[PDB]
């Protein structure tokens, strides 16, 4: 992927 | 006191002089809000219409000259606006009084000295009644004030002072002040009748023994020598005259030399023998007072102002002269003496230490320079005839050139809002020019011949290592000199002279005791080898010893070393990319590879901001591998220990959300983000890796972030942003910001980068920004924004109502309340407007017509601001947004049917105010356009719902409407002849221009019923001529 | 009117004297102070 | 301070005379953009090695409208600024006329001619076009009052001139 998932998610 | 002070403006009784003289001084002689009082009461009082009738009482009674001042301020101001509606008697009566007064307090020696400042009004009185009224109703003024200079020779003194203001104020200072009509015949009277006031002059200095009216005749001829006739000058014995009588004597020498200066400044063929006996006589008379022996530099550093400023005006003289003349100085043989003689004091003035001097110098040094390499660029041998001239002063140049290099870098530490002290390198400056002239100057010379530079050099470097001349400064000088002609002698020169250069500064090197000097010395050894990228690129050995020798300077506590290491190895890096991805002769791995694996241990004693650089330099030498895995190889080891870092604090940060809120943590994610800007400034598009790696944590925290400073603001006022955490928090969102605009800014794939990158910062960039409370918004999210624009353009058309609606709404409900307040919004505000109208236009379709109205409403609140930036901007987006309509002939008529009017109506609002005029040319583009574009008939529909009417009527009439309601003190004809010019010469936008400022005189003064000044057959015609010529085309 | 005056005027003045100048006429063996001084002392 | 000098700062409106004036004031930067009405006064000290030297900085404003009285500023000056924009053309065609107004009232006095915001990038008015200053014999320096720089030289220039000592020099105290 091109952008890697974000490991910290900001609700 | 306000009462009293204020009781000024009743306007009921008799003008108290007392109150007044006591406000005055209060104004002149005030502390505190006292000041302002008096400073408020008087602005007040002088801008009450009838009140120029007290001013025949204030210069009466009133003793203190301030308030005789303030009295002759009202009265210039009656003249110059309402003159021509004050009846006959009074004007007559204001003219015979100030005449009167001028006669009696210039015939006696003792007022004249005293005051020097009310004669000087009172002249200027004169001449504004003499502009407005001297040749039409006043014929025989020259004739009498020259037939009453010869009364007395305070008179005479006082009459050269009112030519001079009248010839200043006709030719000099004419421009936007009077129209071109008025103007030019102001300039033919004036030029008519000056064979008269010339006679004056040539006796005054031909018979007068009176120092101060000679001076004054001197003075006044230097401006009357900017426009009168050349036979004047050249057909008479003006230039003897002052080359003999007054050159020579001490009291008239500026004045004299400002004067032949003036002279030698005329470029005319008609005549040259006059031109080649104004340089023999004034060099003869020059010699006699600056003999060829003397050191000006001394004489000048401990001198008088008078000495001074003549040794800068001959500078000016001699520079001017040669400049114009070199040619036919030398053309004649029997004058080579005095050439040489003239180059001589050039050479001499080029030692003083004034830096004003030394350019006004070095100006015809570079254009000397350049004369002779564009004769012929090739070294000496035969000879071109002109170099062979020189030939004998051209190493005097080159050590000149060599002795007072320079600085080449000016690094100034700087402060920004958030107290972080940066390195700035300024860039533009007058150093920076300075050096850049000295460094042409010296290449030409060098290229002319490179033996005699090499040898100034050499003996230089000689004498500064047996230390008869050394000297930190020297030394710095000579190493600024060397690294100057970089790139001007052959390559085998160059590595010989580049040899003896550096193996002599290493020999003394070691001579030199001190950690001190041995910093100079490696500081400047440095610089010089990262001057000559040629020489190492040639051999490898050396740029390995060189970079091993900067990475061990990193180490170096001394202040200064660690600075220039990363200097050098940026230059360095830069300049030799490409000699470290590759492999070389000997070398089994490439040097990149070297470098990274031990990377901590060459940056662990530099500060963050030298590792910011570092990184930088590192950078470079990635975007020069060519291949694609291996340099995603390297980016990946080359990013390691701030991953490292990254992925640290957020898995930290995944446990709970509350890290952030440390400094400690904050200060990390602000130097790891520098570090990535830097790194991305340096390698380009194949940084995607490591930002699509860091992309959407970045998102995260910029969030967390911005959430925190808002409630922090919302919570606890404005006062907070100055906090040290909340300083750090906009730290960290600053450099997200500058980071994705950098790398979107060096992107080689728009629709990846749209379909990837974009989508992200809408949720979480515009909608956080959206969210914010006002006092907590960034304005570099708006600037961002337009860097995407201009860059993705076309591929992000289907997401500006997106934009739109996160920020338009908010930021123009942040800015329409005045024009002074959130000042960096305002400026990206209009950057992304300008953006998406050049790039993404078709957004403006999609958008509903209430949006495209508030669109147009902010674009036209634009171009009224006070701020020069934001009012360009404006304007640039109005000509953009009227370009691009017309092209689109399909809802041009609809736009224009619902617009034209508005938008002219405005910038017409605009034009006619003072505050604007800096944008002048912008008006006149727009309206022209717009003009133009109804004169060609392409706005097809009527623009009067009314009935149907043709366009160019409508307009007419609708613009002098305009602009008789909004002047009524404007006659019909002036207003009907400025709509004429405005239709006529819409295709030639200097006339257009020169049209409007016309105007912009008109309509500060009341005409009344008055046509003397209009003339209006001469425009006309004009106006009629113009027209023809644009139908011919 | 504006404070009515009794003041001369350049065209009286002009009149009243012919085509003579008032000043000096460059009397024997003068010159300025300092004719011929170096720039520097 | 006993030694007290004039100063009249002179220039087109939005040049930089306030923010220039406020930087030595209080050491902040002013961002925003508010028109000077009149004129304001404001004492600034500065401690040379020889004593305190006060000038009392006559701070005009620039826009026709709030002009006031404006050669009437001029009055018993006795040194001056004329402040131009580097970043804008028309500010640098206007200095001739704040010269000439300036020179009409204070024949001989000290005048420095500063070329204000010099940090922006996009420079207009180039360092080879300014040569005004050279037939008119008055000093010229580049500043800039974001980045404080050349930011004491026109007053160090304007008390040598005016003390009469060309070895004076600014301390901190
Ligand atoms: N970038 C940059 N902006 C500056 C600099 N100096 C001043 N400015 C800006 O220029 C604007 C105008 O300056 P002011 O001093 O307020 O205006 P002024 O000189 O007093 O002009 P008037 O008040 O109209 O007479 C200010 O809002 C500052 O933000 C500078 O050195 N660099
Ligand atoms: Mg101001």
């Amino acid at each position: 992927a091109v952008v890697s998932p974000p490991k910290f998610v900001f609700g | 006191a306000d009462h009293a002070a204020r009781q000024l403006l009743d306007f009921s009784q008799k003008l108290d002089i007392n109150l007044l003289d006591n406000v005055v001084n209060c104004l002149y002689h005030g502390e505190g809000a006292q000041q302002r009082m008096a400073q408020e009461v008087l602005t007040h009082l002088k801008e009450h219409p009838d009140a120029w009738t007290r001013v025949d009482t204030i210069l009466e009674f009133s003793q203190n000259m301030n308030t005789k001042y303030y009295g002759l301020q009202i009265l210039e101001n009656v003249i110059k606006t309402r003159w021509k509606i004050l009846p006959r008697n009074q004007c007559e009566g204001i003219k015979k009084y100030v005449v009167g007064l001028i006669i009696k307090t210039s015939s006696d020696p003792t007022c004249v000295e005293k005051e020097k400042v009310y004669i000087g009004k009172l002249n200027m009185i004169l001449v504004q009644i003499l502009k407005q009224e001297w040749p039409k109703h006043w014929p025989t003024f020259i004739s009498d004030i020259v037939g009453a200079s010869r009364t007395s020779e305070s008179l005479c003194q006082n009459n050269m002072v009112i030519l001079k203001l009248l010839s200043e104020e006709v030719f000099d200072f004419s421009s936007g002040q009077i129209t071109q009509v008025k103007s030019k015949h102001l300039k033919d009277s004036m030029c008519n009748e000056f064979s008269q006031i010339f006679q004056l002059c040539q006796f005054v200095m031909e018979n007068s023994q009176n120092a101060p009216l000679v001076h004054a005749t001197l003075e006044t001829l230097l401006r009357f020598l900017n426009w009168i006739p050349l036979g004047y000058i050249f057909e008479t014995k003006l230039i003897s005259t002052l080359i003999y009588k007054f050159l020579n004597v001490p009291m008239f020498r500026n004045v004299s030399l400002k004067c032949l200066t003036e002279i030698a400044g005329v470029s005319v063929s008609q005549y040259e023998e006059q031109f080649v006996t104004l340089f023999t006589l004034t060099m003869m008379q020059l010699k006699q007072m600056l003999p060829l022996n003397t050191n000006i530099r001394l004489a000048y550093s401990n001198g008088k102002d008078d000495e001074q400023n003549f040794i800068q005006n001959l500078s000016l003289f001699l520079c001017t002269f040669l400049k114009e003349h070199d040619q036919l100085i030398e053309k004649r043989l029997n004058l080579r003496e005095t050439l040489m003689e003239a180059l001589h004091y050039m050479l001499l003035v080029s030692e003083v230490e004034e830096t004003e001097i030394f350019k006004i110098c070095l100006e015809y040094w570079n254009h000397l320079a350049a004369e002779l390499y564009r004769e012929s660029p090739f070294s000496t041998s035969d000879v071109p005839p002109r170099r062979q001239l020189y030939l004998p002063m051209l190493f005097k140049v080159r050590l000149l050139m060599v002795s007072r290099m320079a600085k080449p870098e000016e690094v100034l530490v700087v402060e920004n809002d958030q107290g972080e002290v940066v390195r700035e390198f300024m860039k533009d400056t007058d150093s920076i020019n300075l050096y850049k002239n000295m460094r042409e100057t010296l290449v030409y010379l060098t290229h002319l011949d490179y033996v005699d530079t090499e040898r100034i050099m050499t003996e230089k470097l000689h004498n500064q290592v047996n230390g008869t001349e050394w000297s930190w400064k020297n030394l710095n000088t000579l190493c600024w000199a060397i690294g100057s002609i970089s790139g001007a002698m052959h390559e085998e020169d160059e590595k010989r002279f580049l040899v003896t250069v550096i193996k002599d500064l290493l020999g003394l090197c070691e001579q030199k005791r001190g950690k001190d000097n041995k910093a100079i010395i490696a500081s400047n050894i440095m610089y010089i080898v990262g001057q000559y990228p040629r020489f190492l690129r040639a051999h490898w050995k050396f740029l390995k010893t060189v970079v091993n020798k900067l990475f061990e300077f990193m180490h170096e506590t001394h202040d200064g070393v660690q600075d220039m290491a990363c200097d050098t190895f940026i230059k360095i890096a830069q300049k030799c990319r490409r000699h470290f991805v590759q492999v070389q002769v000997g070398e089994v791995m490439p040097f990149i590879d070297e470098i990274l694996n031990n990377i901590n241990t060459i940056i662990c004693d530099l500060q963050p901001q030298q590792v910011h650089t570092f990184y930088e330099a590192v950078g470079y030498m990635i975007g020069a591998q060519t291949d694609q895995t291996v340099q995603e190889h390297l980016i990946e080891k080359y990013m390691l220990l701030p991953n490292q870092v990254w992925d640290s604090i957020i898995q930290q940060a995944t446990k709970n959300v509350d890290i952030l809120k440390d400094p400690e943590t904050v200060k990390q994610l602000g130097s790891i983000l520098k570090t990535n800007v830097r790194a991305c400034k340096a390698v380009g598009h194949p940084f995607v890796i490591q930002l699509g790696r860091i992309y959407l944590d970045m998102l995260n925290v910029y969030k967390c972030l911005s959430e925190n400073i808002s409630a922090a603001i919302q919570a606890n006022g404005e006062m907070v942003t100055k906090q040290p955490l909340i300083r750090s928090m906009r730290t960290v969102k600053r450099e997200t910001l500058k980071l994705i605009s950098g790398w979107v800014s060096r992107s080689n794939d728009p629709q990846m980068v749209a379909e990837n990158f974009v989508p992200p910062l809408l949720d979480a960039v515009l909608i956080d920004y959206q969210r914010n409370v006002p006092a907590a918004r960034e304005p570099e999210v708006l600037s961002t924004m337009a860097i995407i624009v201009n860059k993705l353009g076309g591929h992000i058309t289907a997401e500006i109502p997106q934009i739109f609606d996160a920020v338009f709404e908010c930021t123009l409900n942040m800015i329409n309340k005045d024009f002074e307040e959130y000042p960096e919004h305002r400026t990206n505000f209009f950057l992304l407007l300008q953006a998406v109208n050049s790039h993404c236009f078709p957004a403006f379709l999609a958008i509903p017509p209430t949006q495209f109205k508030l669109v147009l409403d902010s674009i036209i609140w634009a171009f009224k601001h006070t701020m020069r930036n934001v009012a360009d901007t404006g304007l640039q987006i109005l000509f953009t947004l009227l370009q691009n309509v017309a092209q689109e002939e399909a809802a041009a008529q609809s736009f224009y049917q619902t617009y034209f009017c508005d938008i002219l109506q405005h910038i017409f609002s605009v034009v006619t105010d003072t505050s604007h005029t800096a944008g002048l040319t912008m008006h006149a583009s727009i309206l022209a356009y717009m003009f133009n574009l109804v004169e060609e008939g392409k706005i097809s529909t009527s623009l009067n719902p009314g009935n149907p009417v043709n366009n160019q009527i409508f307009l007419q009439e609708y613009v002098a409407n305009l602009l008789k309601s909004a002047f009524p003190h404007l006659q019909d004809a002036q207003v009907k002849l400025f709509v004429t010019g405005l239709f006529s010469l819409n295709q030639d936008i200097p006339a257009f221009k020169e049209h409007l400022r016309d105007f912009l005189v008109q309509i500060k003064e009341f005409a009344g019923e008055d046509t003397s000044d209009l003339f209006l057959e001469e425009r006309e015609i004009a106006l009629r001529q113009a027209d023809e010529e644009k139908h011919k085309r | 009117g504006f404070g009515s005056s009794t003041g001369l005027s350049f065209a009286d003045l002009a009149s009243s004297n012919s085509g003579d100048f008032a000043f000096g006429s460059k009397d024997k063996n003068f010159q300025w102070a300092n004719t011929g001084a170096a720039v520097f002392g | 301070p006993q030694v007290q000098f004039k100063l009249v700062l002179v220039g087109d409106g939005g040049t930089g005379k306030t923010t220039f004036v406020k930087r030595h004031l209080t050491g902040e930067f002013e961002k925003k953009y508010v028109a000077t009405l009149g004129v304001e006064v404001h004492p600034l000290v500065f401690h040379t090695n020889r004593g305190p030297i006060k000038f009392n900085v006559w701070d005009t404003a620039g826009l026709e409208k709030f002009g006031g009285l404006r050669d009437g500023y001029y009055i018993q000056a006795q040194c001056a600024i004329i402040m131009f924009d580097v970043t804008s053309r028309v500010t640098y065609k206007n200095v001739p006329n704040w010269h000439r107004d300036l020179v009409r009232v204070c024949e001989n006095i000290p005048i420095v001619l500063c070329g204000n915001k010099v940090d922006i990038k996009d420079r207009k008015v180039k360092a080879k076009s300014i040569v005004f200053h050279r037939k008119k014999n008055l000093q010229y320096y580049d500043i800039s009052a974001k980045s404080n720089y050349n930011f004491e030289k026109p007053f160090l220039w304007l008390a040598r001139k005016l003390i009469g000592d060309p070895n004076l020099e600014f301390v901190a105290m």
